[PDB]
């Protein structure tokens, strides 16, 4: 009658002496220390003059440093550290889905050449001026689609330690001005934050260019967007830590600018399985389903090509949909045989 | 001479040993090529063998690499007096770039440092 | 292009300097320059691809000097010979154009 309303009830008194607080304006320190009074940059607000706490560490309050101020009367609190928007909407969370390079099928020479080029400089980067050069920075992942691009990253995504930044470059832009170049800004210099890391921006023809002459409001919010995302992917350092990799389809809408090497360095090239990258695929979504003993892959490959590793899986999808509304075992070679020929009516 | 026994094993030993084990193999048939490269005492045919098993090496799951104890374990073995060597000359010109091979040109560097 | 036609009108620049992205008598300087800060064993040639001269910056020169010199790193080669050298050129050593046979 008494410990309960003690541990419960007093442990909610807290609701009072916390009640009684009364929070803090944030703002930005244009420096100039002038000792006993500082310039700060609130943050929808003017600059203006401010006085100071009166014991506060005032020779690290650096220029551009977050703070926090006063309401009423307005003297500077207790400082901050540099802040982050979501993205930890960004870099905490993305699709690294424990897929490994066991899905990845029959590109074998594209994922041990993008995996070297990304994380290979993470490894033995001593050995890069030890030949004499700097490590590349990019990689374009241009393809015709389907193919492994998005999915790529995602086994990148699950086999790495830095902050696999992975973004979708359409959730960049928002309806107010200059506000996606403050999203990017504030990506990048996360970036420069935690180290080394790796920044994904799939699908960018959000943010590609071959830049327009008028469309003047939805078209040069983006094509000053990209001018600051360009201009520090560029920077006036290398970045030094940090790797992006962008995937899309068509290269050939994306910007001259943004192309050059040295934005990205080495465009991969994904391609459509050809026939044993196309029985590497039909195998790999093969797998889990249950199957035959000497069902015949090879009239399946032999069949048509042309396909993607979408369009494999869209295959065992239809046949044990065959069995689904069938009601069979598992499937049969008429099943397969029925699936890819179904398949094949599927073109544009 | 005593070339085809070594090249005909060797012969024997390219679709035996590279299509597909080699990984010990590496320790073991390429030194017994040099070893019995040795044995039968020769200089001209010596030098004639190491630069003609590059450039090709072997499958997936397997290295180019680990011939680098097939050397190391091989040039302190003699000492021969005059001068001659070969050893010097030839194994300055192939073994051109790996990380493995620091100890050929910096301990063979010492023995240019010493005769 | 499109700039804006009242940023110039000699007070707000009175200048103007074009980039040439650069041809013969300057290409074989970029290359004896980012070839100068690397290793290079000599059975490399400079002269040669300088010649098919067509439409190179600067920065692909450092890639494909970078990307040469990354493509030596598969044998752990701290030196590049012949192919990384043109292997990386041909590979991304412009990735092609598109011709056009008869005009021409
Ligand atoms: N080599 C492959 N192996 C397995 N799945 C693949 C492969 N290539 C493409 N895919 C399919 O593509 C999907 C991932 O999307 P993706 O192909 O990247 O399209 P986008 O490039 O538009 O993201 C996966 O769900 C997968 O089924």
């Amino acid at each position: 009658q008494l410990k309960e309303l003690t541990k419960q009830y007093e442990k909610s008194e807290n609701d009072l002496k916390a009640l009684q607080s009364v929070g803090q304006i944030v703002g930005e320190v244009l420096k100039q220390l002038t000792e006993e009074k500082f310039i700060v940059k609130a943050t929808n607000g003017p600059r203006y003059v401010v006085g100071c706490r009166r014991q506060l560490d005032k020779s690290k309050l650096k220029p551009g440093t977050r703070v926090a101020l006063d309401m009423t009367t307005l003297t500077i609190m207790r400082y901050l550290p540099r802040e982050v928007d979501p993205l930890v909407y960004n870099m905490s969370h993305e699709d690294p889905g424990n897929v490994s390079y066991s899905e990845i099928g029959g590109l074998s020479e594209q994922i041990r050449e993008l995996r070297e080029v990304i994380e290979l400089p993470l490894t033995n980067p001593e050995l890069f001026q030890r030949v004499g050069i700097i490590p590349p920075k990019g990689c374009l992942l241009y393809g015709p689609p389907g193919t492994g691009k998005t999915l790529l990253a995602r086994a990148v995504a699950s086999q790495l330690d830095c902050n696999f930044l992975k973004v979708v470059s359409s959730s960049i832009v928002d309806k107010y001005i200059g506000e996606s170049a403050r999203l990017i800004r504030e990506m990048f210099n996360y970036a420069r934050d935690h180290q080394p890391c790796i920044i994904f921006m799939d699908e960018i023809d959000a943010i590609g260019g071959r830049r327009f002459s008028e469309g003047t409001s939805a078209d040069r919010e983006i094509q000053r967007t990209l001018m600051e995302l360009l201009n520090q992917m560029d920077g006036f350092d290398t970045l030094h830590r940090v790797k992006m990799i962008m995937a899309t389809n068509r290269p050939d809408t994306l910007d001259p600018a943004l192309l050059r090497p040295g934005r990205l360095d080495r465009k991969i090239h994904i391609d459509l399985p050809n026939e044993q990258a196309r029985l590497d695929i039909l195998k790999i979504h093969a797998g889990p389903i249950t199957k035959h003993g000497e069902i015949d892959y090879e009239a399946i490959v032999k069949l048509s090509d042309g396909f993607n590793g979408a369009d494999l899986r869209n295959v065992c999808t239809e046949a044990g949909m065959f069995a689904i509304r069938a009601d069979h075992d598992f499937v049969v070679q008429e099943d397969f045989m029925k699936a890819v020929r179904k398949v094949a009516d599927s073109k544009k | 001479g005593r070339l085809q026994e070594v090249i005909e094993t060797l012969l024997s030993l390219e679709k035996q040993t590279r299509t597909a084990s080699d990984m010990v193999s590496t320790s073991r048939i390429l030194v017994a090529v040099v070893k019995m490269c040795y044995e039968a005492k020769e200089w001209d045919l010596l030098n004639e063998n190491i630069m003609l098993l590059s450039k090709r090496r072997s499958q997936l799951k397997q290295a180019v690499a680990k011939m680098v104890q097939q050397c190391c374990t091989y040039v302190e073995e003699i000492t021969d007096l005059p001068i001659k060597l070969r050893l010097i000359d030839t194994l300055r010109m192939v073994t051109e770039g790996k990380i493995y091979v620091e100890i050929e040109r910096a301990r063979l560097t010492k023995t240019l440092a010493t005769i | 292009d499109t700039l804006d036609p009242a940023l110039l009108r000699p007070g707000r620049l009175d200048r103007k300097i074009e980039f040439p992205l650069p041809d013969r008598r300057q290409k074989r300087l970029i290359f004896s320059t980012i070839t100068s800060k690397m290793n290079l064993s000599e059975e490399v040639d400079l002269e040669d691809y300088v010649a098919r001269p067509d439409k190179i910056s600067g920065a692909d020169i450092n890639s494909i000097c970078q990307e040469s010199g990354m493509l030596a790193v598969r044998e752990n080669r701290y030196i590049v010979l012949a192919k990384d050298f043109e292997k990386a050129y041909k590979t991304v050593i412009k990735k092609d154009e598109q011709e056009h046979e008869f005009y021409k």
